[PDB]
């Protein structure tokens, strides 16, 4: 028995899916200090006395601080918050920072190279260690304190019985020397939990409720865990609390006054309905979910007006399958082309959804209204750089001609073209994949600028081009029926039709605003006039 | 700081002067009894 | 643009007093 | 003793119901059950909204409801002090009693409530606002450490209010510190009715309000009015009906004989509506009085067809859901009245929100300023239930001059994008 305590469950304490983190922690440090000192000196070396844990806000860092102290078989830790070690009277701050490394010096003199490790916990290690020459109008307390701590931890005076652990949200304000090898080296990051870890996080927090049989058997942990993606431990705790709260309120009543329901809450069991509602309107992630896009680009589903709405899907599926299981070609691209008002931006989201790639995103101009060319380039580069951190991906650039800022007088356009024409050949880092699908409405222009020989294939999206297809589309939409469809069929036969499928959901609506006796005539007149010719 | 410091200096001055004067007075009177006692 | 201005802060030193009064008064008494 | 009516805050029933559900629900059954669950009570509230919607009344009423010790208050930046290390000392002061009581009873403490006003004054983004000193990048850290972290606290409730929700530090909004983030919005007609009813109750109880006045007309005519605006209208109407008995001459006078027959009339309400109170949201009738200067005459049938087509289009953009967005373009020769047949269609729609983005209010702007103004006028139209917007004289927005040709590209691109961007669901 040197340091490790007997109980090493690490699930009894409360920590979740952090197995690898602590294994790496021990492999890199806290290992030599439980080994033959003879061998230690035989190789001859010193120990390591620093770690900095930097993770996104609310990611279990604070809990690790109060739980590492418990598992260590030693005196105790001390937590000193950053904004506390300043005092009004001159000189007090230096004295206070000095006291934190005293009993370790005394033990190195009275028990030189003997005794245990000292643990000092610096919480909010960003509050005090900012810089040395970045302030102004501020006596000098900050610089003096940082200098004192830096010299004390590292300097001529030698210390060997201490371990400093600092914790912070934003590591981009920490001072330089501290991150420089020697004082707080061997940094570590705590990321978001994974799918498996979410199950353990849920289990740890839901044990007490299940102990007393207050949780309905209908609820399933695995369903919720798969449903909730891009969540933090705080968010999961919030979800559980909000479900409990919606039941909490389901029992109480009275808005004029407030009273309990005569202790009628014998079991107040929580059912999956409460979890669903809470996950819907109470808890929302910080990362953000691609749901509004997915349910706003496909606004009316994908009806079937013939064969030209199946071939495209089959070809997209083939391209996805190829990118999934090939090694000679890591990158594959494709272009969708067709006349305007033909449903291309809803035949490219569907193909993306059918494939279940972990990382899907859609970059469209609506998020860059009023941006100069530089900002557009920066945003697109950021999207791709994010896409470069997964074992699969699929990025969709829609309405290309509106990204290049095209207007056919001269003509005139924008850097964006070069960025887009270089980004489309860069292969990703070894052992990964990618797939780019583009949407456009003017093939010839893209041919002119020497962009159509950079894409690997092009598929054609046509529009209704025969009466029978128009009748079938009307039948499946289900607006005109009975004798009305009969007369429309009699009138339409011949002369063909050249109406796009987004222009057939506006004509029907403009037609259904008259009295019932004149609807058919108005629809036919609008089709005849606007229908135009190929 | 100013008010308390002024209070301190005033009281210190007056007390010190009183003690000094009284000590000198006792010093001067002691000799008379000494000589009479001879 | 070149015009950059600044605000500032101050400190104090403090001294010792509270019971010296008792000693001085006892001596005088 | 308590009653939802007594507090007198009308038009926010859903808001209060939600706050009660998620902030004061775990504190009402016998401790047994709540203890058996091992759940930590929520500690934090953040309220935001455009000025005049009623934020400081909700905090006051919540404070006055609880049978606890009186709440504290911090009027914005009242915790900054010169001597280094005193702001942190002061902010650390507000939690002493709660800490001591938690140590003293334990799991049986009485709520300590802290009410912050203008939370945006002190707690701002770290790294920015860096002009000098650093006393602003330290108070935030002290607050973050205090609210949660070392030590266990379960007997506090912090309430914050602000009108700029895009500057607060992100760390101070993760579930655990400030979890409930509700939103106060402008009232709808029923809310206006409730407000007008509440603010006039004490007068009808003393037969001081003539029966002539009708509340429904006042509610209907008032458009885009907020609570402050309604209170101001009532106050101004009182004052105008109230000045009559005074005799504003040398040696100020007042009549003590006729004063007992003081009465308030709907005409005074109308006078105050058209003289002294003027809302911000919407367009005031003075706007429509400046585009149809000389009415609408009938020179033939081609002045009737246009109006009928306008009626058809407005009706379709209210009762059909396959198409949430519509558009139309009025074209003709110059000097023919295509800005007084486009304001009379918008006026006769009775939509809640109506605006006009003309080119004469942005004389001399560059491209980016025009883009920003257009973006703002369109964004304010995404936060209602159904709205109409008029873009008159397009060819001047994007400067056109036949020589060249010359024009602006950024504005044209902004327009071509903004005519295909569907608004949020159901609007
Ligand atoms: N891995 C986890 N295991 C258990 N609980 C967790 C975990 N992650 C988060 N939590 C829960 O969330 C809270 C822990 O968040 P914590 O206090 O560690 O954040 P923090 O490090 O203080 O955040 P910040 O760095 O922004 O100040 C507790 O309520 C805890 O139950
Ligand atoms: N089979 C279908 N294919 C495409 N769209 C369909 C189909 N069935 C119904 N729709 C509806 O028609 C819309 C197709 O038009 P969409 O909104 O994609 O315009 P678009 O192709 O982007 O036009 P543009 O390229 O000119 O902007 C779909 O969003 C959906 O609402
Ligand atoms: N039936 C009518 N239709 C339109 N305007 C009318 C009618 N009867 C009278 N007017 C008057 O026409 C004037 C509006 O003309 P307006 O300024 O809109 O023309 P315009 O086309 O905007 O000119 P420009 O396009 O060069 O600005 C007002 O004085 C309005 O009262
Ligand atoms: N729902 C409401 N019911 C009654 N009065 C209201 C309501 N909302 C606002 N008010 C009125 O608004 C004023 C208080 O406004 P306040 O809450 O301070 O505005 P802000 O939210 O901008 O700080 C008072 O005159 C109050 O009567
Ligand atoms: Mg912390
Ligand atoms: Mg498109
Ligand atoms: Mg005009």
């Amino acid at each position: 028995q040197s340091i490790i305590n007997p109980d090493w469950n690490f699930e009894k304490m409360g920590i979740g899916g952090l197995d690898k983190e602590f294994s790496d922690i021990f492999r890199r440090a806290f290992a030599s200090r439980v080994f033959p000192p003879e061998i230690v000196e035989q190789m001859g070396c010193k120990h390591v006395k620093g770690i900095l844990l930097y993770g996104p806000p609310g990611c279990g860092k604070t809990l690790l601080a109060r739980q590492i102290g418990k598992m260590l078989n030693a005196r105790e830790p001390k937590v000193v918050n950053g904004p506390e070690i300043l005092n009004k009277y001159v000189g007090e701050s230096e004295a206070n920072i000095r006291k934190l490394f005293a009993d370790a010096e005394e033990e190195q003199r009275r028990l030189g190279a003997n005794s245990g490790l000292h643990i000092i916990i610096f919480d909010e290690i960003d509050a005090i260690c900012k810089q040395r020459g970045s302030m102004a109008g501020s006596t000098g307390v900050h610089d003096t304190v940082v200098n004192q701590l830096l010299s004390k931890i590292d300097g001529v005076e030698q210390l060997n019985n201490i371990l400093v652990i600092g914790m912070t949200n934003r590591p981009d304000l920490i001072d330089e020397a501290l991150l420089r090898p020697g004082r707080l080296e061997v940094k570590m990051e705590i990321g978001l939990p994974d799918e498996k870890g979410r199950l353990q996080i849920l289990h740890i927090h839901t044990a007490r409720m299940r102990g007393h049989q207050l949780l309905s058997a209908d609820v399933d942990i695995k369903e919720l865990a798969v449903e909730t993606k891009n969540f933090s431990g705080a968010e999961l705790e919030g979800l559980v609390r909000a479900a409990q709260s919606t039941a909490m309120n389901r029992h109480i009543k009275a808005s004029t006054k407030v009273e309990v329901d005569m202790e009628k809450a014998e079991s107040l069991q929580v059912t999956r309905g409460d979890f669903l509602a809470s996950l819907e309107n109470d808890i929302k992630p910080a990362f953000g979910t691609n749901q509004e896009d997915y349910a706003s680009y496909i606004m009316n589903g994908i009806i079937k007006w013939g064969d030209p709405v199946t071939r495209v899907l089959d070809d997209g599926e083939l391209l996805v399958q190829q990118t999934k299981n090939s090694d000679r070609t890591p990158l594959v691209s494709v272009l969708l082309e067709g006349p305007p008002h033909s449903g291309k931006t809803a035949l490219a989201a569907k193909i993306a959804e059918e494939s279940n790639f972990p990382f899907i995103k859609i970059c469209s101009p609506d998020k860059m209204i009023g941006f100069s060319e530089t900002a557009k380039c920066q945003a697109m580069k950021k999207i791709f750089d994010d896409a470069y951190k997964s074992q699969l991906s699929c990025v969709v650039v829609d309405d290309i001609e509106r990204l290049l800022d095209y207007v056919p007088i001269g003509p005139r356009f924008s850097l964006v073209l070069q960025a887009l024409l270089v980004l489309l050949k860069k292969a990703p880092p070894q052992g990964r994949k990618l797939l780019i699908i583009g949407t456009t409405s003017r093939k010839d222009v893209l041919q002119e600028m020497e962009m159509l020989n950079a894409f690997s294939t092009t598929i054609h999206v046509p529009n209704i081009a025969t009466g029978e297809q128009l009748l079938e589309a009307l039948e499946l939409l289900g607006n005109f029926k009975d004798k009305e469809r009969t007369t429309i069929a009699q009138q339409v036969k011949g002369k063909k039709v050249w109406i796009g499928i987004k222009k057939l959901l506006m004509l029907i609506e403009m037609s259904l605003q008259m009295d019932p006796e004149y609807r058919v005539r108005k629809f036919l007149a609008l089709l005849r006039e606007e229908g135009a010719s190929p | 700081l100013a008010d308390e410091s002024l209070e301190s200096t005033r009281r210190m001055l007056q007390l010190v002067e009183e003690s000094k004067d009284a000590g000198i007075r006792t010093l001067v009177m002691l000799d008379e009894q000494g000589e009479q006692l001879e | 643009s070149i015009s950059k201005q600044a605000l500032s802060e101050i400190e104090t030193r403090h001294s010792e007093i509270i019971k010296l009064e008792n000693s001085i008064r006892e001596l005088h008494d | 003793d308590w009653n939802f009516e007594k507090m007198g805050i009308g038009g926010l029933d859903k808001e209060f119901s939600d706050i009660f559900r998620r902030a004061f629900a775990s504190r009402v059954f016998p401790p047994e059950i709540v203890e058996q669950m091992g759940c930590k009570h929520v500690k934090g509230i953040l309220l935001y909204g455009p000025p005049g919607c009623g934020k400081t009344l909700l905090a006051r009423q919540i404070g006055k409801m609880l049978n606890a010790r009186e709440p504290k208050v911090v009027n914005g930046p009242e915790i900054l002090n010169k001597y280094v290390g005193e702001s942190e000392a002061n902010i650390r002061k507000l939690f002493a009693d709660a800490e001591e009581e938690q140590r003293r009873l334990g799991a049986n403490s009485g709520l300590h409530i802290i009410i912050f006003d203008e939370i945006d004054a002190i707690c701002k983004q770290r790294g920015s606002m860096a002009g000098s000193t650093g006393v602003h990048d330290t108070v935030v850290n002290q607050l973050l450490s205090k609210i949660d972290g070392v030590e266990q606290l379960n007997n506090i409730l912090v309430i914050g209010m602000t009108n700029r929700p895009d500057l607060i530090d992100e760390a101070l909004l993760r579930p655990g510190r400030l979890e409930v983030k509700m939103e106060i919005g402008l009232p709808d007609e029923k809310g206006r009715l409730q407000i007008l009813h509440i603010h006039t109750a004490r007068m009808r109880g003393h037969q001081l309000l003539s029966a002539d006045v009708d509340i429904k007309e006042l509610a209907v005519e008032t458009k885009n009015f907020s609570g402050a605006e309604l209170e101001g209208l009532v106050r101004a109407a009182q004052s105008t009906a109230m000045n009559r008995h005074i005799k504003a001459s040398t040696k100020v006078e007042v009549d003590m004989e006729k004063a007992e027959s003081l009465q308030v009339t709907r005409g005074d309400f109308l006078a105050s509506l058209e003289n002294d109170i003027k809302p911000a949201f919407g367009t005031n009738q003075e706007d429509y009085a400046s585009y149809i200067m000389n009415g609408i005459i009938k020179w033939g049938d081609p002045v009737t067809r246009v109006l009928d087509d306008g009626e058809l289009l407005v009706q379709q953009t209210k009762n059909s859901d396959r198409t949430p967005l519509v558009s139309v373009l009025l074209e003709g020769p110059p000097h023919s009245g295509k800005t007084a047949l486009a304001a009379k269609i918008a006026e006769e729609s009775n939509f809640p929100f109506i605006k006009i983005c003309s080119p004469d209010k942005m004389i001399g702007f560059s491209e980016t300023a025009k883009c920003q103004a257009m973006k703002k006028i369109f964004d304010d139209a995404y936060k209602s239930q159904l709205s109409c917007v008029v873009v008159d004289d397009i060819e001047r927005l994007l400067d056109y001059v036949p020589i060249g040709p010359r024009f602006s590209n950024l504005v044209l691109q902004a327009l071509l994008v903004l005519l295909k961007k569907a608004p949020p669901q159901g609007r």
